[PDB]
């Protein structure tokens, strides 16, 4: 019952500097928090980078350092580099165990930003005989990473019923891609006429709706 | 000497169930480290399980996890170990061992734990049939298959450009569902047929399924 | 009594 809290995503180009907060919902972040700062690069490469506020791990880079801002912990990324983009999580030590953070996404830009082209599937008839339906929204090719996926049926938001996917970097285009699944009961799928994906992308200007009408 | 921290143990376990997890230590003096016992679950992020001195005198867990797990140490065995008891699907995750030097220093390669009561199920592969600039989209969805994982190709393999085969997500009803995609000249969509071949080998299941327009 | 690694909390 201690929440450490971070911020969601954070983006730079290479050679800017970087800054990641960790707050404690206890209070203030001080010196007795030992905040520590781990790093994850994709296929769940776990890195130490600095441990108690301030200490770095031996043979850790300077360009990373810990310190407190005002009431809370921080690391800073000077002159961020392609190969620091990483999830950077945080723990703050509570007396007797660490709380770790719910981890920031920093991304470093290596390419331009591309829309995702953007794609609908309602459910198969094959699916329908049996008592489920699945529809399927595909958000193709887009980088950077930071992307929104919203569910409407009937003009009405979902919440709760669907899941979504992404792929890993590609190697060629560094780009990502996205697979959202709305599920239903074959009643309720049947109940309801219009099915739309909402898309929101810093490469699209406004959200990008993809709709179907059943038949 | 070069440091590893070699971790065995782990597997799919019922709930309810015991587990043990070792983490064998190399090129350190692991006699004078403080080690612990992190975890990293799919839709959660790192979390820490607990911590134990060289001399096992002092071992700190996570209060909502401290009835749950039991860490100890074996230094004439250079070994650490996690013992899991009465787990839970929340449980299912990436079990690390770290060693601190001033912070999460070393780390094992990890060990997967997935809680599950679920039988073996092989999938079902229904079709996501097919418009972008000429561009089309097509895919197939391999739903309510246990356990991991699942392979899939098209075309037996001559078709690999375009192609996105997504991460699995666990459904509530304890079954996994994966897509798989593939962009084509929408030209094609009336010259070329599409096949998925979906492999599920816990299950011996193979499945081709076809997408039509 | 050797020395003891720094651990990431005090
Ligand atoms: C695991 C570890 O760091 N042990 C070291 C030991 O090797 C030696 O450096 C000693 C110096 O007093 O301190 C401690």
């Amino acid at each position: 019952q201690a929440v450490v809290t971070q911020e969601s995503a954070l983006t730079t180009s290479p050679g800017e500097t970087v800054t990641l907060t960790c707050r404690s919902s206890t209070g203030a972040v001080t010196t007795s928090n030992y905040a520590n700062w781990v790093q994850e690069k994709p296929d769940h490469l776990f890195t130490g980078l600095i441990g108690r506020t301030n200490n770095r791990v031996p043979g850790v880079p300077a360009r990373f350092s810990g310190s407190l801002i005002g009431d809370k912990a921080a690391l800073t990324i000077t002159g961020a580099q392609t190969e620091d983009e990483a999830i950077y999580f945080c723990a703050l030590w509570y007396s007797n165990h660490f709380i770790f953070g719910s981890g920031t996404k920093v991304t470093v830009l290596k390419r331009t930003v591309a829309a995702p082209s953007v794609f609908i599937f309602p459910p198969s008839d094959e699916q329908l005989k049996s008592g489920t339906a699945s529809v399927v929204c595909l958000l193709n090719n887009f980088y950077p990473r930071e992307a929104k996926v919203q569910w409407k049926v009937d003009n009405a938001l979902q919440s709760g019923n669907s899941q979504e996917s992404v792929t890993e970097q590609d190697s060629k285009d560094s780009t990502y891609s996205l697979s959202s699944t709305l599920t239903l009961s074959k009643a309720d799928y049947e109940k309801h006429k219009v099915y739309a994906c909402e898309v929101t992308h810093q490469g699209l200007s406004s959200p990008v709706t993809k709709s179907f009408n059943r038949g | 000497m070069e440091v590893k921290l070699l971790q065995s143990g782990g597997g799919l376990v019922q709930p309810g169930g015991s587990l043990k997890l070792s983490c064998a230590a190399s090129g350190i003096d692991f006699s004078g480290y403080w080690m612990s016992w992190v975890r990293r679950a799919p839709g959660k992020g790192l979390e820490w399980i607990g911590e134990i001195t060289p001399d096992s005198s002092t071992i700190n867990y996570a209060p909502s996890l401290k009835d749950e797990f039991i860490i100890s140490r074996d230094n004439a065995k250079n070994t650490l170990y996690l013992q899991m008891t009465k787990v839970r699907s929340d449980d299912t995750a990436l079990y690390y061992c770290v060693s601190y030097y001033e912070g999460f220093a070393y780390w094992g390669q990890g060990t997967l734990v997935t809680v599950s009561a679920a039988s073996t199920k092989g999938p079902s592969v229904f079709p996501l049939a097919p418009t972008s600039g000429g561009t089309a989209a097509l895919g197939c969805l391999v739903k309510d298959y246990f356990p991991e994982p699942v392979t899939v190709s098209w075309n037996s393999g001559a078709l690999t450009s375009g192609v996105h085969t997504f991460p699995a997500v666990l459904q509530s009803s304890g079954l996994y569902s994966l897509s798989s995609v593939v962009t084509v000249p929408s030209s094609s969509l009336g010259t070329q047929t599409y096949i998925c071949n979906v492999n599920h080998k816990p299950s011996n299941t193979k499945v081709d399924k076809k997408v039509e327009p | 009594p050797g020395s003891t690694a720094p651990p990431a909390h005090g």
